[PDB]
Order: C-alpha cells, then structure tokens, then sequence
C-alpha cells in the first residue's frame, strides 16, 4: 500500500493493485527406444535401460 | 417345369487338395533349438565339438 502524509487529502485518493504471477508448464521428457523381437530373446538389457531411464 | 430361384452352393467340407507336402530331405535332417537368450548375445552361432580322435 502507499502511505500519504497530512489532513487534507482531497482528491488525492488512490486505488487498488494486485499483482500476478504465472506458472506454466514444459514439453514432456522422454526416453524411447525400439527393439526388434530377436533382441528380447534376452530382456536383460531392456530392464536395465529401464532403470537407466528412470 | 419349376421355375424357382436359384442359389450357388459351395462345399463347406471338400477343399480339393493340390501341392504335395513331402518333405523326404528336411525329415533326414536334424533339428537344434539352442537357448535363445545366450544366441541373442552369440550372434545366432553356437559352436559343436566334433568326436575326437
């Protein structure tokens, strides 16, 4: 608020302000990957590309 | 004599069979299932010792 100083006063009456702020969002974060069938023979390395991922 | 409508039928059950399917060279042969997970990782090769001498 202003503060204003004396007894007067006349005609010098303020207003009202309030300020804003915004908060938006972002792209979404990925990790993707493709495998062909004959890679998942042995799905050890796609777990742990999960947890690397993660 | 009747004249009717008429329909055209198919044999649900009689499929003619054409193509022979013997296989005599493929039923001589031998067949090997290797674990899949260790030829994912060997690059689809195993290797089969020979009968020493």
């Amino acid at each position: 608020s202003p503060t204003q100083e004396g007894w007067d006063l006349t005609d010098k009456a303020t207003g009202l302000l309030e300020l804003n702020v915004a908060v938006n969002m972002g792209e979404p974060d990925n990790d993707f990957f493709q495998l062909r069938a004959d890679d998942l023979r042995d799905e050890t390395a796609y777990r742990r590309r999960i947890q690397s991922a993660a | 004599a009747l004249n009717e409508g008429q329909i055209v039928t198919l044999a649900v059950d009689e499929i003619i069979e054409t193509i022979s399917a013997i296989t005599p060279m493929a039923q001589k042969a031998k067949k090997y299932t290797p674990p899949a997970a260790s030829m994912q990782r060997s690059s689809n090769t195993i290797w089969m010792p020979v009968e020493q001498e």
